[PDB]
RNA sequence: AUCGAGAGG
């Protein structure tokens, strides 16, 4: 029954958690603060696959 | 960890009598029997059967903690009635209606064919 | 075990409410309450 | 026949009964129940030494299986509570010894069942100590399972006690009870959604029992009279023993209170 | 210690007032036409039909711990099938030459309302009841 | 706990021959309160000792998956046919009496789970054990005896009470008390201690 | 908005009136104006309360908020209780608010700042200041595991 | 003194208002003894009523105001915790500022 | 800075005993007495300590006084035998 | 703020904890082994010392014992392992580290501590099981549930330190609440469920029950109470024995909404001098309430009469409970099939009112309300339009609620339960809320993929037709749980941020007391309040009482 | 063969999904029956396999989830991780650190129809107990 | 992890019907509702105890050792 | 002893 999925380090059994970012190389459009002088901002966080 | 030893819900401990009595407080002819190592099935007996009698003015049970296996048991009779005797009167007749039971039994279930 | 195996951490804009997008795709109750509830998710 | 309580015995059979209690006030119906599930005595195992155990199982687990094991106590009134005896441990007048030993010789799964318990003490010529078997192939309780090369080999000292103290001396498995069919005297208030006679199904015992008129009124001063009761019993005292022999512990915790009060 | 009010009414009102062992009960004084009655009644006890004539008494007697009837030795003080006991809580003065008394039988109320009985009912404990047939 | 957030300890054990019982003699395992019921909605519990009891009766599987075309009102057909109240319900008597009960009791099975917490896995005590090096106060968690915090949200409460007494007691006999020296001159701990 | 208002017999009825409800706030400006009550007009902010009507008409605007919060949500808490905590914001003739900066930077004794927010900076410009600390705080006899002049400690005890 | 009579100047108008001639003998029917006992309990139950010097009234009310907060969870204006995290922390950049005009 | 008291005559604090001060009168006799201090009361077969301080309080036979401080330094000592006990 | 204003500390314990109803109040139930680890250093004495030398003589295995005893020179005794724990002479003078024993102080704690009513005094009471045992009726104070929480004990060292604890901080003291002006500790969810039921007019008790009902009051004066019901049965209202629990002199009365002396209806609450006029009891009566039975009687006869009056109701009430049962079945949410038929009708007639409103707003025809959007005008008529649909949905089968529906009776009772929650278990869950909003398009221009784009239907937009019992659709699930996460996060964000206002208030006002003047001052002495609240006064000992002169006309006022 | 697509969460915006097969099809109806919105869509590009499969392992353990609160069936997902039952056949053989394994455990009688694919049936975690919902005494 | 001696409700014995209810269901073809019925668990608190059983010590014959 | 995680109410 077991179905694996785990590494086994000094014999102790070590998952790694799926790990949760914001996708890169695409353009998204920021309302920024109205206190902010700039008041639109266009951000695409830019890095080779 | 905590927990008592299963046996003290029957076993009289160190000191322990079966049967405490002591007088009621500002009451007349009343007498309170602090039962130990007893349950529902004593005390709910002794009192359904003591309210048969007609002299008895008071008979009444509480398990004080459902922790402890113990009762108390009050009454309360007329004068000239010790509620000692009223208690016996009781307890005879439950073992009379206990015994006329048991030989009744006996007789329906030899009568019975299996 | 099953559940840990099927988990996300997200690191720090409101993520912590479920979102309309995760129809389908992460369990709209499983998640740790108290501290740090909604950007563990389950799969 | 004598004047009291009456019974009337509906059914009868080896492990169950189904009789009438009439003429009795209620308190002693519940008190003899009480009494008939956890206070009359039988003997069941209360001590495990296991020599080798290869299996599967941890002995405290197969400990408590062997607790929960019938065996018979019909002469157990013969039989003596260790703790009331003056043995150093357990002597024969208290105590009733089993062995057990099984190896899984055969290339398959070779069980363990109840019949395969061997008594090692001198019974003196009374009924004690037999395990009970009612299963058909007379295999009895399946105990554990042994692969090949697994073995177990422990000893089984069998007391005497009162299934207020562990329920495996629990001599009854469950008792039937119900006194009012019809509630002609409203004991209980019934919960409805729209005929609580349409919803609630009558009692089997509702046939033994005149119908209700509601034209006449409540029986204010009537009180509940005749019982309805069905005793099981696991096998360790026959049907017969259990109700009596919880009748007659009922009769010696009555009197100790009436010795007592004698010594006070 | 006697009898403190006689009477007879004659039931106009019997509703069930969100009970099933309990009525209240609305009557007026037979040969009378300014003293009526209200008062809750058991009635899986006593069974009251509607338009009914029940006689209705108030005693100041006949503290202590109740008995039972002890055999019936101690003789009733009742010829009566309907008895209650309770607490006069307030009187209450509808008018001049006018008056009405509050009863509480453990929680069953009555409301007896006339003029006569101007010196009875005092503000005492005691409070029995009786109904006849 | 069940499978509904249906939290809860052990309050007491009770016999069979204590517990309350049905006119066929069964007892149950296990007692909850009514009142976790309204406030929670834990519904699909009520549910499930609905169809739980139809199923051990019938000999068949509960199929308690959601989206799922299954009324109460088919079940209670089901459970009706079976000579049980429709709706769950069942009579039941005291134990300790054999008085019935007023009420009809809502009687099942029901999954519950033994959860990872006992009570002797909790239990701590101490009075004046191992102490921190540092600090000189009590070490720190019951794995190692060690003390409870008597924090500063607790130092408040005393303030409110004005058990100024005790509230020293808890500061300085309870743990990390000292007797430091001082000169008079500079007000320093910089006293040479030869206390003999 | 309903009102309650003495009718001229006495009693008091219910005497509907219409009111405006607003959206943002410049107070100096809205109470100088024609048609209205002057002596009614009230601000959910009662900082700018406090600029206009002075300090101690902003004591009451400040609790009349804190009452609103707690009612809303249907809880009563006696007067005393609010109204201590408003009148030590309201004492030192502003609105001394209660933060690390707003009381946290008041003539109390050190130890008596120290124990709430930027400690070690407290305690710095103590030492470089030399503030004599009268050690008379509840915090400072904490501090120190004495009998802090609470209740109990509020007194000494004699003899004859 | 004056703080005396400022600080009793409601209860004693519910005293009289209460104990008014009229209203002592033709509606609680009062009598000498009966009356001055009443004298007796008010000034005692009074002076008993009175706070006691050295109570922490100050971390008794900030917890006052303290645990009904807690319980606090949840027409359109700042409520709640949010409103009170306003209150305390005074706030000049105000989420939901608004004027009643009468 | 020395003798900053007042006499009996006006004494303006409260003559009813506080909580506050009973508790530490009631505290300080059992404390002495759980040590073998003298009894000044024909004790009822009352044995503990605290028990003792409170029926030795109502006879009024405690010899302490209380020294309430005023915040600008000044204090009105109050005998215990004077102080009311409500 | 973490090693000097609080820290470990000794003589300490930790443990699970439940209730007792056969407990009194200020009691604490502490299991052996708590006992045998904790200790009290008391003094020998005269007349202590016949009890400490058998305590010694007990050891620290088995309680009531000791551990330690302190010679005059110093040096400790320990009874554990030592050659001379058998023979001892105990001079006087000399230290007995002796176990905690019955009926000692004890500071009873849970966290999170927010309230002096945290952190009460308690009488030691030693129990043979490893759970802190506690009265019923003292969880609102605390905010204990017995679903796994957990509480402190601490244990005071020397006679000044016990008197306070007693004398100060006992839970008897504290049942009056200087908070809200009010009691804190109430009858709670099972003698408040049956003290409705057992006050009934409709019940009953016989000769039998009575006797042990009343025997179980344990300052029962052995007058049997002249039975409400005679001769064709002696019977007894609830009411009747019930007041046995309240003493002489005790005065309530309370009118409600459909009151005269007469109360067709038993409402309200008329109680004469310890017994009880008309009326069914409920959480208004014996609840943490300010005209309550419990302000009432902690006011006239005292504390210690007051403590022991909640364990003489709980006696009663949970055994005619006990006796009498109560059960909550399934069948108790559903409503007549008519009822239902009514439900659905009541869906479809707002269901019809919001696309007749869409279709108003699709043509330009909306009046544009003052002040807001035309959006913001629909979303505001929708919002209003479901909530109606749910509220009449929810009244709607509350009235067919009978009178045997035990979710009805702990409502009416007050025990646990509340009308909204009637409605969404049997008629409609309802509306949910994200941001103070309907559900929000997440996908483009819908908020979930079954849906067209610009559907504002109240299926689209987040709105549950269905009841619990009826069963929710798979998106209705989604919605559901949208709004169930939001509800999580506010629980955890608000939590967090009173923990902070909390202590921001403790450390700012933390040195404001009353000084033997009536002045409020700090440390310094800034005068806060000439006078504590204006009038100097404690807010335990005030009551909400009306002024007559107030209100009423001039003329009413003269006469 | 193309009768089944993987769907991203972004390509979810550009299709079309049917909750049930029964809503591409053409009175006298149960009432206890749950409100089915009657679908108003035609243009469906997919169907989904069941939506059962929205929720997690442990929320597929939950019987009836959708007649319960939301809130609840979240605390329950993290109460199952820890309930005691036999977490794997190997148990003997391991030394965990801690392992807890129930004596006598027994598949639920009511069972998710996706619990099959957890070997929930197979390796349950609790015991049908007989449950009693009243107030017996005050414990 | 094997057959229950015992009902925890009723305290019925039922460890020597599994065997037995097992044939029931393949050598007999039976559903699983009549076989507990054959065997004589007539009480549903006793059903659930075999019903719901798995006997998970047949995994733990596996192991070789 | 420092950091780290998961859980408790
Ligand atoms: N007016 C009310 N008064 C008291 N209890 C209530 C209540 N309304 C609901 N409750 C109960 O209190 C419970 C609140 O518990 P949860 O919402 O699960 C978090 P919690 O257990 O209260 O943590 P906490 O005590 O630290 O705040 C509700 O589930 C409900 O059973
Ligand atoms: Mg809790
Ligand atoms: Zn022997
Ligand atoms: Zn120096
Ligand atoms: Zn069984």
């Amino acid at each position: 029954f077991d179905m694996g999925g785990y590494f086994i380090i000094n014999g102790s059994e070590k998952v790694l958690i799926a790990q949760e970012r914001s996708a890169g190389n695409i353009v998204q459009v920021f309302k920024k603060a109205a206190p902010s002088p700039i008041s639109h901002v266009a951000e695409i966080r830019s890095a080779l696959e | 960890m905590n927990a008592p030893d299963r046996f003290e819900l029957f076993l009289l401990g160190e000191g322990e009598s079966k049967l405490k009595i002591d007088p009621d407080t500002k009451a007349p002819n009343a007498v309170v029997i602090t039962f130990e190592k007893e349950d529902h099935t004593l005390g709910n007996l002794i009192r359904a059967e003591l309210l048969n009698d007609r002299k008895v003015l008071f008979a009444a049970y509480k398990v004080e903690h459902p922790f402890f296996a113990r009762f108390k048991l009050r009454i309360q009779t007329t004068e000239g009635y010790d509620p000692k005797d009223a208690l016996k009167n009781a307890c005879n007749s439950i073992i009379n209606k206990l015994g006329a039971l048991k030989t009744n039994f006996e007789t329906e279930w030899n009568l019975q064919t299996l | 075990t099953l559940s840990h195996l099927r988990r996300t951490n997200t690191p720090i804009a409101k993520p912590r409410q479920l979102h309309n997008t995760h129809w389908g795709l992460v369990c709209p109750a499983e998640t740790p309450e108290g501290q740090a509830c909604g950007l563990v998710k389950n799969l | 026949s004598e004047e009291g309580p009456q019974v009337k015995i509906r059914e009868a059979s080896k492990d169950n009964v189904d009789f009438i209690l009439s003429n009795v006030d209620l308190a002693m119906a519940n008190s003899l129940r009480r009494v008939m599930i956890a206070e009359i005595p039988t003997l069941a195992i209360d001590s495990v030494e296991v020599e080798t155990n290869t299996t599967v199982l941890a002995d405290e687990f197969i400990a408590h299986r062997l607790g929960l094991i019938p065996l018979q106590s019909m002469d157990i009134e013969q039989l003596e509570y260790s703790r009331d005896c003056f043995c150093e441990d357990h002597c024969d007048k208290c105590s009733v010894v089993l062995t057990l030993q099984a190896f899984g010789e055969s290339e398959s799964t070779t069980n363990v069942y109840s019949k395969d318990l061997v008594i090692v003490s001198n019974l003196m010529g009374r009924n004690i100590g037999h395990p009970i078997i009612q299963d058909k192939e007379g295999n009895g309780v399946l105990i554990c399972k042994l692969r090949k090369g697994q073995e177990l080999k422990l000893t089984c000292v069998a007391k005497k006690g009162i299934a207020k103290e562990h329920a495996k001396w629990g001599p009854a498995a469950a008792i039937e009870f119900e006194y009012d069919p019809w509630n002609k005297l409203k004991h209980t208030d019934y919960w409805y959604e729209q005929d609580s006679a349409k919803e609630w199904p009558q009692s089997k015992n509702c046939e033994y029992e005149d119908p209700p008129n509601e034209g006449d009124p409540f029986d204010y001063k009537a009180q509940a009279d005749t019982f309805y009761m069905n005793v099981e019993s696991v096998g360790s005292i026959p049907v017969d023993q259990v109700v009596v022999r919880g009748i007659d512990t009922l009769q010696k915790k009555v009197a100790s209170i009436l010795l007592a009060l004698t010594q006070m | 210690s006697n009898t403190l009010f006689d009477d007879i009414f004659q039931v106009s009102e019997v509703d069930p007032g969100r009970y099933n062992k309990v009525c209240r009960i609305e009557a007026a004084s037979t040969t009378q036409d300014q003293c009526k009655l209200t008062l809750d009644i058991n009635v899986e006890l006593f069974p009251v039909a509607a338009q009914d004539s029940l006689t209705v008494t108030i005693a100041s007697s006949l503290t202590r711990s109740w008995r039972p009837p002890q055999a019936g030795d101690r003789s009733l003080a009742d010829d009566y099938d309907y008895v209650m006991y309770g607490t006069a809580y307030k009187f209450e003065e509808v008018s001049k030459d006018l008056i009405a008394v509050y009863y509480s039988f453990g929680g069953l109320l009555m409301r007896l309302e006339g003029n006569y009985r101007n010196l009875n009912n005092l503000k005492q404990e005691n409070a029995y009841l009786l109904i006849r047939r | 706990a069940s499978r509904h957030g249906q939290k809860g300890t052990i309050g007491i054990t009770y016999r069979r021959e204590d517990m309350p019982f049905t006119a066929e003699g069964i007892v149950p395992d296990l007692i909850i309160n009514p009142h976790a019921i309204p406030s929670r909605m834990t519904v699909a519990h009520l549910i499930e000792c609905l169809l739980s009891k139809v199923a051990a009766l019938s000999g068949n599987e509960g199929d308690a998956s959601p989206f799922t075309d299954i009324t109460v009102e088919g079940i209670s057909k089901l459970l009706r046919e079976h000579g049980y109240q429709s709706r769950g319900f069942e009579v039941m008597y005291n134990g300790h009496t054999g008085k019935k009960l007023m009420a009809q009791i809502f009687f099942g099975p029901t999954y519950y789970q033994r959860l990872r917490h006992m009570v002797d896995d909790k239990i701590h005590a101490r009075a004046r054990g191992p102490m921190q090096v540092l600090t000189r106060q009590p070490v720190e968690g019951r794995s190692r005896d060690g003390g409870l915090r008597f924090g500063e949200m607790e130092r408040d409460c005393m303030i409110a009470h004005g058990a100024a007494s005790f509230l020293k007691e808890r500061l300085m006999e309870a743990s990390d008390a000292f007797r430091v020296h001082i000169c008079g001159i500079c007000g320093l701990m910089t006293v040479i201690a030869k206390l003999n | 908005y309903d009102r309650k208002v003495p009718s001229p017999t006495g009693e008091y009825v219910k005497e509907p009136e219409w009111v405006l409800e607003t959206d943002g706030v410049n107070l100096s400006e809205v109470m100088t104006v024609p048609g209205i009550d002057p002596t009614r007009i009230y601000t959910n902010s009662f900082i700018d309360i406090m600029e206009v009507l002075g300090i101690e008409a902003g004591r009451a605007a400040l609790y009349k908020e804190v009452y609103n919060v707690i009612a809303s949500d249907g809880s009563y808490v006696n007067y005393r209780h609010m109204a201590l905590l408003v009148d030590v914001m309201t004492t030192q003739g502003g609105l001394t608010s209660v933060t690390r900066h707003g009381f946290n930077r008041s003539n109390t004794g050190a130890l008596m700042r120290c124990s709430f927010e930027e400690t070690v900076e407290i305690l710095f410009e103590a030492g470089a200041s030399a503030e004599l600390d009268d050690c008379r705080g509840v915090s400072e006899n904490v501090i120190l595991g004495q009998m802090a002049p609470i209740g109990t400690g509020a007194f000494d005890v004699m003899i004859d | 003194q004056n703080a005396q009579r400022d600080a009793v100047t409601l209860f004693c108008c519910l005293l009289r208002s209460r104990l008014a001639t009229r209203r002592v003998l033709q509606e609680y029917r009062l009598t000498k003894q009966a009356f001055d006992w009443v004298l007796s309990n008010i000034e005692a139950q009074f002076l008993r009523s009175v706070v006691h010097p050295g109570e922490m009234v100050g971390v008794l009310a900030a917890q006052s105001i303290g645990e009904p907060a807690t319980q606090m969870t949840l027409k359109k204006v700042t409520s709640g915790v949010p409103r009170l995290k306003e209150i305390l922390n005074v706030a000049k950049n105000m989420k939901t500022p608004s004027l009643t005009v009468y | 800075l020395k003798e900053k008291a007042i006499p009996k005559d006006q004494r303006a604090t409260t003559p009813y005993m506080t909580k506050y001060e009973r508790a530490r009168i009631l505290g300080t006799r059992a404390l002495q007495i759980s040590m073998n201090a003298p009894v000044f009361v024909d004790l009822e077969g009352e044995t503990d300590p605290l028990r003792i301080a409170m029926k030795e309080l109502a006879e009024k036979k405690i010899p302490l006084v209380i020294r309430r401080y005023l915040p600008d330094g000044s204090f009105e000592d109050w005998s215990v035998e004077e102080l009311i006990v409500d | 703020r973490g090693n000097l204003m609080g820290k470990r500390v000794d003589f300490s314990a930790r443990t699970v904890i439940s209730g007792d109803p056969n407990l009194e109040l200020d009691q604490v139930g502490v299991p052996k082994s708590i006992a045998k680890t904790l200790t009290y250093p008391e003094v020998v004495t005269p007349y202590n010392i016949d009890r400490l030398t058998q305590l010694v003589r007990n050891g620290p295995n088995e309680h009531p014992g000791a551990k330690y005893v302190i010679r005059d020179s110093g040096d400790r005794i320990d009874l554990r392992y030592s050659k001379r724990a058998g023979d001892i002479q105990l001079q006087y003078g000399w230290k007995v580290e002796r176990h905690i024993m019955d009926n000692d102080p004890v500071l009873f704690n849970r966290q999170p501590s927010l309230h002096k009513m945290s952190m009460m005094a308690h009488r030691v009471k030693v129990i043979p099981y490893s759970t802190f045992r506690l009265n019923l009726s003292v969880t609102s104070p605390y905010n204990a549930d017995f679903d796994g929480d957990e509480m402190n004990l601490h244990v005071p060292q020397s006679e000044e330190t016990r008197a306070e604890l007693s004398q100060l901080c006992a839970v008897p003291l504290q049942i009056v609440s200087p908070q809200s002006n009010k009691p804190c500790m109430g009858i709670v969810q099972d003698t408040l469920c049956g003290i409705r039921k057992l006050t009934l007019r409709d019940t009953f008790i016989e000769l039998d029950q009575v006797l042990n009902m009343l025997y179980w009051v344990p300052d029962w004066d052995g007058v049997i109470p002249t039975p409400a019901i005679i001769k064709p049965k002696p019977l007894w209202s609830g009411k009747q024995i019930l007041s046995v629990a309240i003493p002489n002199g005790i005065h309530l009365q309370r009118f409600d909404e459909g009151t005269t002396l007469l109360s067709p209806k038993d409402n309200g609450m008329l109680i004469i001098d310890g017994q009880i006029i008309f009326g069914v009891v409920e959480k208004k009566t014996v609840g943490s309430s300010n005209g309550g039975l419990i302000h009432v009687v902690t006011r006239e006869k005292g504390p210690q009469v007051c403590a022991k009056l909640f364990g003489n109701i709980q006696k009663v009430v949970n055994f005619w409970l006990l006796h009498n049962g109560f059960s909550t079945g399934i069948g108790d949410t559903i409503a007549d099939g008519p009822t239902m038929r009514e439900i659905t009708e009541t869906i479809a007639e707002a269901k019809k009112k919001v696309l007749d409103v869409t279709k108003e707003a699709q043509a330009n025809l909306l009046t544009a309300k003052h002040g807001m959007t035309l959006r913001e005008s629909f979303e505001d008529n929708v919002v209003r339009f479901l909530n109606e649909a749910r509220d009449k949905a929810g009244r709607l089968a509350e009235v067919n609620l009978k009178d045997l529906n035990n979710v009805k009776q702990m409502v009416m009772a007050g025990s646990k339960g509340s009308f909204i929650n009637i409605a969404q278990m049997s008629a409609c869950v309802g509306q949910q809320s994200v941001e103070g909003k309907r559900i929000a398009f997440g996908f483009v221009d819908r908020t979930l993929p079954h849906f067209s784009k610009d559907d504002y239907s109240p299926e689209s937009k987040g709105f549950v037709e269905n009841s619990y019992l009826r069963g929710l659709t798979p998106q209705e699930f989604f919605f559901h749980a949208m709004g169930g996460r939001e509800g999580l996060i506010d629980t955890a964000v608000k939590t967090a941020e009173t923990g902070y206002i909390q202590r921001r208030l403790v450390k700012a006002l933390e040195d404001i007391m009353v000084h033997y003047d009536n002045t409020t001052r700090n440390s310094l002495g800034n005068v806060i309040q000439f006078i504590y609240g204006e009038d100097g006064m404690d807010a335990a000992h005030i009551e909400k009482q009306s002024l007559d002169t107030i209100g009423g006309s001039d003329a009413a006022f003269e006469k | 063969e193309g009768l089944v697509e993987y769907i991203d969460a972004e390509e979810e915006e550009s299709i079309l999904i049917a909750m049930q097969p029964e809503d591409l099809e053409p009175l006298d109806v149960d009432p206890a029956k749950r409100i089915r919105v009657s679908h108003h869509a035609t243009t469906f590009t997919h169907c989904e396999i069941h939506p059962s499969m929205i929720l997690g392992v442990a929320a597929s353990i939950i019987p009836f989830p959708d007649h319960n609160q939301s809130p609840r069936n979240t605390y329950q997902s993290a109460m199952g991780k820890q309930a005691m039952g036999v977490f794997l056949t190997n148990y003997n053989v391991r030394m965990d650190t801690m392992a807890n394994i129930l004596y006598y455990p027994q598949k639920p009688l009511g069972t998710t129809r996706a619990m099959e694919y957890l070997k929930f049936r197979e390796l349950p975690a609790g015991q049908n107990a007989i449950v009693a919902i009243a107030c017996y005494s005050g414990y | 992890m094997i057959v229950p001696v015992r009902c925890f409700s009723c305290g019925k014995v039922v460890g020597d019907k599994w065997e037995s209810y097992l044939n029931l269901l393949q050598e007999d073809e039976l559903d699983e509702g009549t076989a507990l019925s054959r065997l004589g668990l007539k009480r549903y608190c006793c059903r659930r105890m075999i019903l719901t059983h798995v006997d998970l010590i047949e995994k733990f014959l596996r192991y070789n050792p």
